[PDB]
Parts: structure tokens; sequence; C-alpha cells
């Protein structure tokens, strides 16, 4: 998945493939892990993994799910949403490592 | 006639909790004669009224609403009384936010609900007040046994319509104050008890005959009781308990809610009984815990904070807007001073056979589903001891044994435990018994008794003439 992306967001909601992420440039990607199997699939040549710790993404993923959630009147979205200060931990925010130092806003504290 | 335009809506009254937590008189004085003539005129007399559709006994509501607005009091009254019994408490008792000044139509337009409890209420008791009020003694009396088990508003109900239809009924009951759990059960604060006893007289004044402080289940049995008559309406309502068997229960200091309400509000109104300075049914200064979210609790916790002074709190599982009770009720528990928790379902008992504590969780209630429950899960996360001396066990009702134990090897129940009637003739299983009341459909209101009083009394009248006819 995400193979060779460039540019946009993409939001992820369960279990992902094997060399998810392989030749990513820039853009960046969110993913609802439940067990911590993340790092056994994603590839890091060019990509880190970490948790989400500024407000301003966090509001940007809470949108971003809550008008999918608007849109095709979905359940599971709406459980995910009900429960957002328990399961905003469980998220990984997969970054390249092009935006490091571009980003206008500081991904890391 | 339809005023709601201009005029705003505003209850009768209201007095503040300064003296409220202290005696046992009602909150809602009577309503003000020019405030009659502009409320009842502010209805809309809506076409379809959807307040006659919502209302389970289905009574004319904008006839003597125009009819007040109007005047003619004499004509209003009888209309009112023509269609539904008991027309003071009903209208006194009923959870109206929710039944019948829920739905209509000035209200769901925002411009707030025409006060329909209040105008019956009040067409009620100046109707009797001046003494346009008299029994149903039958004309020409044709001469019959019946007999009815339970003393509740639906065993009234049936045995008012058949005094009124000709025939000879005997109201047996297991206390000595007949009228149902509304003299026991309902608390003086909501409903005193001068409406009761002087509706209880005009129904002994028409020509009933009282059974009182009789035990169908020991006294009798119905074989015999069906022999004296010629037809029997079982009625005998509900009162089993469900509790909880958490580690450290069953020890001092926890009692079941019903009984804490009778004794400590209805016989200490009489002045009788020492279980109120004997028993631990008292004012223990501290701390008093109750348990459910049914309307019994918010009548507990009423009645605490009435008798003696405390700092209550009272733990719930599900959320606010799940709740059954009136919305109001709960506002006017917070205007007391009482304390709520939401979401929390009690796990322990601690103590040293004295209630020292209760160890409870909290629990998160997920997105309904298609059928639309919404599933609770318990968190751990947070898991506190509540302090409180006396916790009370109020987790409603369930039909007690009746078959086997009562009277009859041969009654047939469903697995809830209630038996089964027609939906046309409310006739049992067992020929010549009838149901009615709250043990065919569960733990209901009043009207709902009240209707299915008048259905059973119809059709005991029918299949009696039925069986006469040869
Ligand atoms: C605002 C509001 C508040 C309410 N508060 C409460 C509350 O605090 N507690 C509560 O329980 N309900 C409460 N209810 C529910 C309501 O009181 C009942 O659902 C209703 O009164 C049922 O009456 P009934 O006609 O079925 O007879 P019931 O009131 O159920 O009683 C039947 C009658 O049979 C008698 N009886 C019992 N056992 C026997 C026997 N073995 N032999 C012969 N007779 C027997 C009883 O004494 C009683 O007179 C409330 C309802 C409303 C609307
Ligand atoms: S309840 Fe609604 S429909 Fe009925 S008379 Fe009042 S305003 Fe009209
Ligand atoms: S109190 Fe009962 S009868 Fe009166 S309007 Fe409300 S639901 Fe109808």
């Amino acid at each position: 998945g995400c193979e060779y992306m460039t540019g946009g967001t993409a939001v992820i909601l369960g279990r992902v493939g094997d060399n998810f992420a392989a030749g990513m440039t820039g853009g960046m990607a969110y993913v609802y892990d439940l067990d911590d199997s993340l790092p056994l699939y994603i590839n890091d040549e060019s990509v880190i993994f970490q948790r989400i710790e500024v407000g301003h993404y966090e509001s940007q993923l809470k949108h971003l799910i809550e008008e999918h959630v608007t849109e095709t009147q979905s359940r599971f979205a709406a459980e995910i949403l009900n429960d957002w200060a328990r399961e905003v931990t469980k998220f990984w925010q997969v970054v390249p490592k092009e935006m490091l130092n571009r980003l206008e806003v500081p991904v890391h504290l | 006639m339809l005023g709601f335009v201009h005029t705003a809506q505003r209850m009768p009254d209201k007095r503040p909790a300064a003296e409220r937590r202290q005696d046992f008189a009602e909150i809602y004085a009577r309503f003000s004669d020019e405030r009659a003539n502009e409320q009842a005129n502010r209805c809309s007399q809506c076409g379809v009224p959807f307040c006659q559709v919502h209302c389970p006994v289905s009574n004319n509501i904008p006839d003597w609403l125009k009819l007040t607005s109007e005047g003619r009091l004499e004509e209003a009254y009888e209309v009112s009384q023509a269609t539904n019994n008991f027309p003071e408490i009903c209208g006194r008792i009923c959870p109206q936010d929710r039944l019948c000044e829920g739905n209509c139509v000035i209200e769901q337009s925002t411009h707030g609900a025409v006060t329909i409890g209040s105008v019956e209420k009040y067409i009620n008791d100046t109707a009797w007040d001046q003494g346009w009020v008299k029994p149903r003694t039958p004309s020409r009396e044709l001469g019959l046994s019946v007999g009815v088990i339970g003393a509740g508003p639906a065993g009234l109900a049936a045995a008012e319509e058949l005094r009124a239809k000709g025939y000879e009924v005997h109201v047996y009951d297991r206390y000595d104050r007949m009228g149902g759990l509304l003299v026991y059960g309902i608390p003086g604060f909501k409903l005193e008890k001068s409406v009761v006893e002087r509706r209880v007289k005009l129904l002994a004044d028409a020509g009933v005959i009282y059974h009182p402080n009789f035990e169908v289940g020991r006294d009798a049995s119905l074989p015999e009781l069906r022999r004296k008559h010629v037809a029997v309406l079982v009625a005998t309502g509900v009162y089993k308990a469900r509790d909880i068997k958490a580690p450290g229960s069953g020890l001092g200091n926890i009692v079941a809610a019903l009984d804490y309400l009778t004794t400590s509000n209805k016989v200490s109104l009489g002045d009788t009984v020492e279980a109120y300075e004997n028993g631990s049914l008292n004012a223990a200064g501290k701390h008093v815990v109750v348990l459910g979210g049914g309307d019994t609790a918010m009548d507990c916790v009423r009645t605490a904070i009435r008798q003696g002074a405390t700092s209550v709190k009272c733990l719930y599982r599900r959320d606010r807007k799940n709740m059954p009770g009136s919305q109001r009720e709960v506002a006017h528990a917070e205007e007391e001073g009482v304390e709520f928790i939401w979401q929390a379902a009690p796990e322990g008992f601690t103590g040293d056979t004295v209630v020292t504590g209760v160890r409870a969780v909290r629990i998160h209630l997920g997105v309904a589903d298609a059928t639309g429950r919404q599933t609770p899960q318990v968190i751990e996360g947070s898991e506190f001891t509540v302090q409180a001396d006396l916790v009370i066990k109020a987790l409603g009702f369930e039909p007690e044994d009746l078959p086997n134990a009562f009277d009859e090897p041969e009654l047939k129940v469903t697995r809830w435990g209630t038996l089964l009637v027609d939906h046309r003739t409310k006739m049992t299983n067992m020929d010549g018994v009838f149901a009615a009341g709250d043990i065919v459909r569960g733990a209901s209101l009043v009207v709902w008794a009240i209707r299915d009083g008048r259905d059973a009394a119809e059709g005991i009248h029918a299949y009696a003439k039925a069986k006469a006819e040869a």
C-alpha cells in the first residue's frame, strides 16, 4: 500500500499488508493498529513510524474521520470516534524522511 | 382560541427548596382560575390530535380544553371523567413529559407543551370541591358474585366499572388500607393521601364489598374462589425483587427499596410502626447510597433527603438519556441537593458485616446496533470506593412464582414468569380466570393498569352474559 506515494493523505483502519509504504517520498499517513504488529510489516527504508503528539495532526485526523463517518454512515468509524480519547494512542503516524525539516508544522517536539 | 402565538407557557407554581426539603407536602400548588382561562386557551385545537393518540387511555383532550377555555366546567368535568377513571391521580402521576404532554404539536414546534396534566388536575379538583360528584349505583341490580384479587388501580377500576354494570364484586388484598400500592408504594411527597382515600370512599359508596387483610395465597385457594363466585380476575401485581451477589453482600445494613419506602413514609404518616426507630431505616446523617435507575431509585433518594438530613448519592449503569423516569424528576432531585453518578455499577460491598463502603467500576456504551442496543463494557481504569453505611437495592421487580406457589398447578405462563391473556378477551388459560394490571405486562405505569382494567371489566361482562345465555 501507498507504494511510491508523493503527496496527500491516506487514512487506513485495520490490518495492513506486507511491504507497506515502499518507496514513499512525500505526504503523510495514519494507521489504526490494534496489536503493535505494524513494525513487522512496514518498510523502514525512507519512512519512519511514530506516535501522534502534536494537537494539530490529532485535530486533522479527527476531522477526516468525522467527515468519513458523516459521509458513509459507517458504524465502525462511529465506534472509533466515540472512544477517541482511548483509541487516539493506538494510531501510528507514518512520515517520510524528507519532510522532517520542510514541514510547516514541527512534526517532532 | 389558538392563543399560543402571543401568550407564553408557565407552570402553576413551585415551592423553593428552602422549605420543601423538610416537609412532606406537595411541590405543586393548585392552578389559578385566570391561569386556567389563559393556559387552556393556549392549545391550538389541532386537527388529528397527537395528544389523543399517544395517551394510553385515549381521552378527548381538546374538547374539555376548549370548554375550560370558555368555562362551562360541569359538562367539561362530565366529558373528562366519562372515559378515564381516577382522573386526579392519573393526571398527577402520568409522566406527561413523555406520554401526552410530550407529543402536543405545539411542543414539537418548540413553542412549549400545553399543560394538559395541570388542566386535568384542576378540572377534577374544582369539580369535586363543589359537590358535583356522585357514585354510580346500578339500576335493576342483576345480582351475581364476582371476585377480584388485588386492590391495585386496575382492580379498583374494574370493580367500579363492574359495579356500574350491575354485578356484585368482592375485593381481596393483603393490606389493611385499600387502594393498591398507591397508599403504600407511591410516596406522599408526590401524591398526598387524601385523594386516594376520597376515591376509595366513593367506591365503597357505590355498593362494593371489600375483603381487607386477606391472603389469597394462604387464606383460601383459587378453586374455592371460583366456586364462590361466577368469575374471578387476578390482578395480584408484582412484588418480587432482583438482588446482586457481589463479594461481601448479604451482611448488615442492606435492604430492599420497597419495604423502606412503605414503612418509613406511609406508616410514619400513620405513626404506628417501631422499625422507623428500631430498624436502620432512619436518618443516619452519615451517608446513603441507592442502586438502580428506575423511578423507584428517584423516589427513594427523594424520601431519603426528606427524612432527616444526609448526603446521598445514586449509582446507575446506563446514561442520563436512557433513564426511564421523567427528566423533571431528576431536575427536582438535583434542585434538592442530591448527587448523581452516571454510567457506573457496583462490584463489591466492603465491610465487616456492616457496610463500610461500595467498590464500583465505570462502564462505557458503544454505538447502537441495528436493533438499537448499546452494549456496556467495563473500563477497569477507575475502580473507586464510595463511603456509606446503608445502600438501597432498587433493581426493579419480576413475576413472583404464580402458577405453582400461589394456587394453581393448571396455569400457563411464559419464560418471563408472567402469564398470558388474549388480546381480545383478556381471558387466561383457565376458564373463569381473567387477568389485568401489571402481572401481564411487567413493571408499567398507572394509566396502563387503568386501560387494562377497563378492557378486562368489559370482557368479563361479555363472557358472563354469554355463559348465562344458557
Ligand atoms: C410516577 C410513577 C411512579 C411510580 N413509582 C413506583 C414505585 O415507587 N414503586 C413501584 O413498585 N411502582 C411504581 N410505579 C409503578 C406503578 O405503581 C405500578 O406499575 C402500578 O401501580 C401497578 O398497579 P396494579 O394495578 O398492577 O396493581 P399493583 O399496584 O401492582 O398491586 C396489585 C395489588 O395486589 C395486591 N397483592 C399483592 N400480592 C397479593 C396476593 N398474594 N394476594 C392478593 N393481593 C395481593 C397488592 O397489595 C396490590 O394492592 C410508578 C409509576 C409511576 C407512573
Ligand atoms: S395537545 Fe396538541 S393537538 Fe391536542 S389540543 Fe393541544 S395543541 Fe392541539
Ligand atoms: S395524565 Fe394520563 S390521561 Fe392525562 S394527559 Fe397525561 S397520559 Fe393522558
